[PDB]
């Protein structure tokens, strides 16, 4: 009927956090077409800046009532509403820092509230959270699936690294030399044979996280079966500090086989 | 990027200007590298006649652009990153208890060929030693080329030891130290 979600929606969001022991808060507003799976943000800093950490972390923590869902796919959290939801997740970085969120959504004056709490913990100081290292998110895919009564996700999170430098590394060589008999000046045939090697692992472009959220209906509602969410976020732009930030997003659901 | 450029056989040029202890030559070569399987086929000539220095010694001198990147290692090529604008090759290789090279090159695209041009002066060498006298034997062997990035240039460095086989037996080992630098200014990655 698309009478209580429109086409267009505004909301309103509000951050509080701690991160290795800085406080924080953060207001925004956000718009979108929660039909067409795209939505963007202007999130301001209202304490405790400028943020000695990077801004990537609490990116993903500012909206799935914007997820665009095939029919034949049960919309959990757009049927949540007016009542709206709740949503909790663990974020664990390769690195050993850990990031904790819970949040309320609730629809009010045809406008959706946030309410977020946030914590960052054991993030190591020479670390690229801590030394704003972070080029911002690599497109994500969210495992979807029903348990306990509620709708969980899973994601595999690639968090890209500020290019540093070639590292170290080697080149093997081979090199014939030769001459050409029919050839009157002085002169030298050459082929040659070269490739790199010293480094096996492949990743030192990437942060990686393993996330897994979980999201609570208010009221019981209809649960979907498993299925995935293609999400992708952009910084569209934002200052020096990082005290004023742009965001945009696209998240669409389909089926998972 | 760049790596598009190398996906596939590129013609190459290279010409060398030398002067060794007052000796002036120059060199010009030939062919197409092959990225994809990092390999090089060459023809060279000396155009000024005989050629004062062994041809093996100028065989450093004479594209690492040309050298394959294993895939999980793309990220880690500076040579096909600065192209097509280039980069600036410097060496200096001390020849043990003889006479030093120093070289100075401007690798980059002119076209659609790849473009090498080598400005060498070498010094101290002595009339009877190995490369003034033409003791080393034509053949090179294998080695390996050690990369680190350094700081400031926004470029990298590099250093090792070429192995030249003495045709009375013995090895004629040459130090180089190497460092390379973009031509156009802006992010390489």
């Amino acid at each position: 009927n698309m009478a209580i979600i429109k086409e267009f929606m505004r909301f309103k969001v509000h951050m509080e956090g701690s991160v290795n022991g800085h406080e924080f808060e953060i207001e925004g507003e956000g718009e979108g077409h929660p039909y067409e799976g795209t939505q963007t943000a202007k999130l301001k800093v209202t304490k405790g800046g400028p943020l000695p950490f990077a801004w990537d972390i609490l990116s993903p923590q500012f909206s799935k009532a914007y997820v665009k869902h095939p029919a034949d796919i049960p919309d959990y959290l757009k049927l949540s509403f007016p009542e709206g939801f709740t949503w909790e997740r663990v974020m664990n970085f390769e690195d050993g820092g850990v990031v904790t969120v819970t949040q309320d959504s609730s629809l009010q004056d045809g406008e959706f509230i946030y309410k977020v709490k946030l914590l960052g913990t054991n993030f190591p100081s020479d670390g690229p959270v801590m030394q704003k290292k972070t080029m911002g998110w690599e497109a994500s895919t969210e495992r979807m699936y029903p348990e306990d009564g509620a709708l969980k996700g899973e994601i595999n999170q690639r968090l890209k690294l500020k290019d540093d430098l070639p590292d170290d590394h080697y080149l093997s060589t081979q090199t014939i030399l030769s001459k050409d008999l029919n050839e009157k000046r002085d002169h030298m045939v050459l082929l040659e044979y070269v490739t790199a090697a010293g480094i096996t692992d492949a990743s030192g472009g990437h942060y990686d996280a393993e996330v897994k959220t979980t999201y609570k209906a208010k009221k019981p509602v209809q649960l979907p079966g498993a299925y995935n969410v293609d999400i992708k976020l952009d910084i569209t732009s934002h200052n020096e500090d990082y005290t004023i930030v742009e965001q945009y997003e696209r998240a669409e659901g389909r089926h998972s086989t | 990027k760049g790596e598009e450029l190398f996906t596939g056989v590129v013609p190459i040029l290279i010409e060398l200007d030398g002067d060794v202890n007052g000796h002036k030559f120059f060199v010009r070569g030939e062919g197409e590298g092959d990225a994809t399987i990092g390999k090089l086929s060459l023809k060279f000539i000396c155009t000024t006649g005989k050629l004062p220095v062994p041809w093996p010694t100028l065989v450093t001198t004479l594209v690492q652009c040309f050298s394959r990147y294993p895939d999980h290692m793309k990220r880690h090529d500076f040579f096909k990153s600065a192209m097509p604008e280039g980069y600036v090759q410097e060496r200096t290789i001390y020849f043990k208890d003889d006479g030093t090279y120093k070289t100075r090159a401007e690798v980059k695209f002119e076209g659609d060929t790849l473009v090498n041009r080598i400005e060498l002066k070498g010094i101290d060498f002595k009339e009877d030693g190995n490369i003034l006298g033409h003791k080393l034997e034509y053949n090179f062997n294998s080695h390996k080329v050690y990369i680190t990035a350094d700081k400031q240039n926004n470029g990298i460095k590099a250093n090792f030891t070429i192995r030249h086989n003495v045709e009375d037996g013995s090895v004629q080992l040459a130090d180089h130290y190497q460092q390379n630098t973009p031509i156009g200014d802006g992010p390489v990655l």
